[PDB]
């Protein structure tokens, strides 16, 4: 039948929804489910978890460390980095949010610097020489 | 008369206002972005404490040194901070906190041990001194699970040792869109 | 204000403490458009010298007392060598303000502050 | 040319019926830019209409400039 | 300094030599703020070609104090624009400020470079 | 003196080979400090050669001052 399987990395979830068939790599072997499955805790091996869906067709999730939790209508996956993917080849990918991440980082760099710090110099640069000014009659 | 750089002056405190304001809808706009990032992460240590709970009810047979507090020699602190100042003493605020506190223990006659996360607890606590034991520098205003990993873990190493045995986080604590409070107060050992 | 006439602790005192006020009127500017904290804590150390020189000058006079009460003085030039270089020195950064408001000697501000 | 404090006390009752008609929407366009004038250094943490708003002010704006000797029909 | 009394192209340069140092004076804040690491390699070799264009405005004078000989340079300015506008392109934005330092056409920067 | 505007318009040459000579580098060397000198309110965020030129110039700053009635030679 359906259970609601939801797969989350500590960030943020990355699967919900219902799914039919999971076919994981537990802490011990590979284990196939189904709702109405006994309460169970596993442990995520490394690699990609592959689970059948109500239309038929077949999800597949990369685990890179996590634990897994299964209850006969409901299953929870608290993966260490949990990402859609079919093969363990997401470096591409991965350095590419790190440099969005960091270019983001020195964005925040400049413009805080660029425009506050000049400014902050600029806006204070002549302002007691004005004021003694004030007090000349003439 | 020499009215020119008075007009010249009073043109850039204009463009300055207008700078500020820029500055600080952006801000707005970040500030909203982490707040909703807040509670993205909240379930997933909610069930997971919740199926600990579920544990130690099922097991009571002993608390590890992650749960109960042993007798404290030194004592560890997580600092976070920033790399970009102009956000008021929210840093500082945050730094004196800690400072008051940890002189407070000092009086129970134990060390102390740090872990900074950004530049202004950096210089701020390099300069206070003490024994350090892991510095972190850009988190970006996204961070890595990775970037702290180590930091974290050289802390959990340092309670394996039994030199350190109970585990302070140092941050703000949000009270709303306007109002932040510092807090530190120990995790590791855990509270019921 | 000459060093072979006013004696040389006199005027290196004396000179120093205008260093200290010059720095402090300078920074002025920027703490009132920036925030008292966002400075170097060096900086903040000798901004409160400074304004601490202040309220130390702040004297009640023998007749002064007509539109105040408080009885006025007469500081010996001893006490104020004495109690300005201890400032300078930092002996009292950990004491308030307050203590040196309206004051003579350094051991008015020590019984102002005790009493404090 | 600086539109913020240029000025005719007539109005586009002195214009041509169809520029009378067309003009209003510059007018706000550049009105809108330089609302937004100081953000052109981030562009980045913006909504997109307000970044559409930018673009096409910086597009007028570019429309605006005119060589020397160059009548126009 | 118009498009026709001088034409176009030595117009034209001259824009865009004043971009490229009006450009470098707008990135002296960040260069001095955050440095010369932090900013990438965008607007870098507008540094470098700011830089190497004041640098190029060097005319040993005939007569100048004295430093270089004294010679009278006059380089025709059809050999000028040609050596402005290649640096404003970038042609030897590999190549030393030094290098166009106290010289003249672009015989003499290339041969300065082939001594430093 | 206000280095920093006070000139000679006649220039080193009444002045001794040597001091002449050893002039240059100090008078850029105040030029750097005097010019990097608006950002001198926090050197907690410029780059090194920037503390270096800082440090230098400072000192420079310093060896200025001179007791009154004192012929230096």
């Amino acid at each position: 039948a359906t259970m609601q399987c939801d797969v989350v990395s500590v960030k943020e979830s990355i699967y919900s929804g219902a799914v039919t068939m999971l076919i994981a790599k537990g802490a011990g072997g590979e284990l196939g489910i189904l709702p109405g499955h006994a309460p169970l805790v596993t442990l995520l091996q490394p690699g990609p978890i592959r689970v059948l869906l109500e239309n038929g067709t077949e999800e597949i999730v990369y685990v890179s460390g996590g634990v897994l939790e299964v209850q006969p209508h409901v299953v929870t996956v608290l993966a260490d980095t949990a990402i859609r993917a079919d093969n363990l080849d997401e470096a591409a990918i991965l350095e590419a949010r790190k440099n969005a991440e960091q270019l983001l980082a020195n964005q925040k760099s400049d413009l805080d610097s660029a425009a506050a710090l000049a400014a902050l110099a600029e806006t204070a640069a002549q302002l007691e020489t004005i004021r003694k000014i004030k007090n000349r009659a003439q | 008369a020499n009215l020119k750089e008075i007009r010249a002056k009073v043109a850039s405190i204009k463009s300055t206002q207008k700078i500020t304001r820029a500055m600080q809808m952006v801000a707005a706009s970040k500030m909203r972005r982490a707040q909703e990032r807040m509670a993205q992460g909240r379930p997933y240590a909610d069930n997971m404490r919740r199926v600990i709970a579920h544990l130690v009810q099922a097991n009571p047979e002993y608390k590890h040194r992650y749960m109960v507090d042993r007798p404290v020699k030194r004592v560890g602190y997580i600092i976070v901070s920033s790399d970009r100042g102009l956000a008021g003493g929210l840093n500082i605020n945050l730094f004196k906190k800690v400072v008051q506190h940890v002189k407070a223990q000092q009086e129970q006659s134990i060390e102390v041990q740090f872990a900074l996360i950004g530049q202004k607890a950096v210089s701020f606590f390099k300069n206070y001194g003490g024994k350090v034991l892991g510095a972190t520098t850009q988190i970006g205003d996204a961070p890595s699970l990775e970037q702290l990993t180590g930091s974290v873990q050289v802390m959990l190493d340092a309670f394996d040792k039994g030199e350190l045995d109970r585990i302070y986080l140092v941050s703000n604590g949000f009270v709303n869109a306007m109002t932040q409070k510092p807090k530190v107060e120990q995790l590791v050992p855990l509270a019921p | 204000l000459d060093p072979l006439v006013v004696g040389q602790e006199h005027y290196e005192i004396a000179r120093a403490v205008q260093n200290v006020l010059q720095r402090y009127k300078e920074l002025k500017d920027i703490i009132a458009i920036l925030g008292m904290d966002e400075l170097a804590e060096e900086d903040k150390l000798v901004v409160y010298r400074a304004r601490k020189i202040q309220r130390f000058f702040s004297q009640p006079f023998h007749v002064a007392e007509v539109f105040t009460g408080a009885p006025g003085k007469l500081v010996p030039l001893k006490e104020t060598i004495r109690g300005f270089k201890g400032l300078l020195a930092g002996e009292y950064d950990h004491i308030p303000e307050q203590a040196f408001y309206m004051v003579g000697g350094i051991d008015e501000v020590i019984a102002k502050a005790e009493k404090l | 040319v600086n539109a913020g404090i240029s000025v005719s006390r007539v109005g586009g009752s002195a214009q041509t019926k169809i520029i009378k008609k067309l003009s209003g929407g510059i007018r706000t366009a550049l009105a809108q830019y330089r609302e937004l004038a100081a953000f052109a250094q981030f562009a980045s943490d913006l909504d997109e209409a307000t970044r559409k708003q930018l673009e096409h002010g910086q597009r007028v704006t570019e429309l605006m400039k005119q060589k020397q000797y160059a009548p126009y029909s």
